[PDB]
């Protein structure tokens, strides 16, 4: 478990899309390109292989 | 380029559509796409799209 | 929450009423099941 607490951040979402390698990207509870207009209290990431 | 061709579709948002190519909100019609590979692709590389 | 309290019976709650206010949550996220408190011994 590498769980990430970040913080002290703009969820600049733009530079992420603009992101190559990563091809496959869904969301739920939300549209998946709406993450541009989103705040967030905590932003808690992980990370694996599946 | 293959992998976005999912972003051009009626309501979506990204970057081909935010700025080159966007459908209507009431857009009604057929979309098409296959590979083009055998007729476009270049040893080296191609530079006559931008 | 905390308070003074003072009464002359013992071994029992002091009947009444209180409340408590939100202090701090915290991001872990572990499966806990278990729980020891923590004293100072000399």
């Amino acid at each position: 478990w590498n769980r990430k607490r970040i913080s002290n951040c703009v969820a600049d979402y733009s530079v992420l899309y603009n992101l190559a390698p990563f091809f496959t990207f869904k969301c739920y509870g939300v549209s998946p390109t709406k993450l541009n207009d989103l705040c967030f209290t905590n932003v808690y990431a992980d990370s694996f292989v599946i | 380029r293959g992998d976005e061709v999912r972003q051009i579709a009626p309501g979506q948002t990204g970057n081909i559509a935010d700025y080159n190519y966007k459908l209507p909100d009431d857009f009604t019609g057929c979309v098409i796409a296959w590979n083009s590979n055998k007729l476009d692709s270049k040893v080296s590389g191609n530079y006559n799209y931008l | 929450k905390h308070t003074p309290i003072i009464v002359e019976p013992e071994r029992d709650l002091p009947q009444g009423f209180s409340a408590l206010e939100p202090l701090v949550d915290l991001p872990i996220g572990i499966n806990i099941t278990r729980f020891q408190t923590l004293l100072a011994l000399h």
